[PDB]
């Protein structure tokens, strides 16, 4: 059904490696109640299996937040 | 001569040893030179910006 809808409406339809670079910016703002801080490395791409243990690795160091009951 | 000698037994030692410094000084202070501006080019390479919401 998806498929002949879409060949109803959608068939009247035409027909840069980016660079990682080591860095950083500081926009200080001692008014702000807390400070943000944001640091990462560059990663792999979509397509990469490198993202399966990654992730892993990264649910190694978890997530907190002071609302956490642990 | 003799009494160059006498008086500075270490004349050749040390004209030796100051060769050697001289050596190892000339190729550690480029080096240390060199590390001393890997480390200081964050701060000079660096550029301030002022934002004032106004």
């Amino acid at each position: 059904q998806l498929l002949d809808l879409a060949q109803k409406h959608f068939s009247s339809l035409s027909g840069t490696p980016c660079r990682f670079t080591g860095s950083e910016i500081r926009h200080r703002d001692d008014a702000l109640p807390l400070a943000h801080v944001a640091i990462a490395v560059e990663g792999p791409g979509w397509a990469n299996p490198d993202n399966v243990p990654l992730q892993v690795a990264n649910a190694i160091i978890g997530h907190y937040d002071s609302t956490y009951g642990g | 001569t003799f009494l160059r000698w006498a008086s500075e037994p270490e004349h050749d030692h040390r004209k030796r040893m100051g060769l050697k410094m001289l050596m190892m000084m000339g190729l550690l202070l480029p080096l240390v030179y060199a590390m001393k501006r890997h480390k200081w080019s964050v701060l000079k390479s660096r550029k301030l910006a002022y934002r004032p919401p106004k």
